[PDB]
């Protein structure tokens, strides 16, 4: 019925979505840091078989 | 590192053949020379002398 209730709630589904946006930045990131190293592995070994 | 190691350890045993020669090959060199030089004055010291 009261509407100071409805913001309450509103606030409560602003949250909800920042949560689903930090989760894909933080899983492009670990991918990201995943592949970086792939290539350095190789780039450091092919270093030492020049 | 384990796969820039296993390779680290060849350019590293070929690297002991390569040392081998810039030491053998300097050393040989300096006491070749010295051995020469001492053989024209043993020969010219049997004339020399005669």
């Amino acid at each position: 019925v009261d509407q100071r209730t409805r913001d309450a709630l509103q606030r409560s589904v602003q949250l909800a979505i920042e949560i689903t946006t930090n989760s894909q930045e933080a899983a492009a990131k670990h991918e990201a840091q995943r592949l970086e190293q792939e290539a350095r592995g190789r780039l450091e070994r092919q270093k030492i078989l020049d | 590192q384990s796969e820039a190691e296993k390779a680290r350890k060849e350019l590293l045993e070929l690297e002991a053949l390569s040392m081998a020669v810039e030491s053998t090959g300097t050393a040989k060199a300096e006491a070749e020379s010295r051995a020469e030089a001492a053989r024209i004055e043993g020969e010219g010291s049997v004339l020399q002398a005669k």
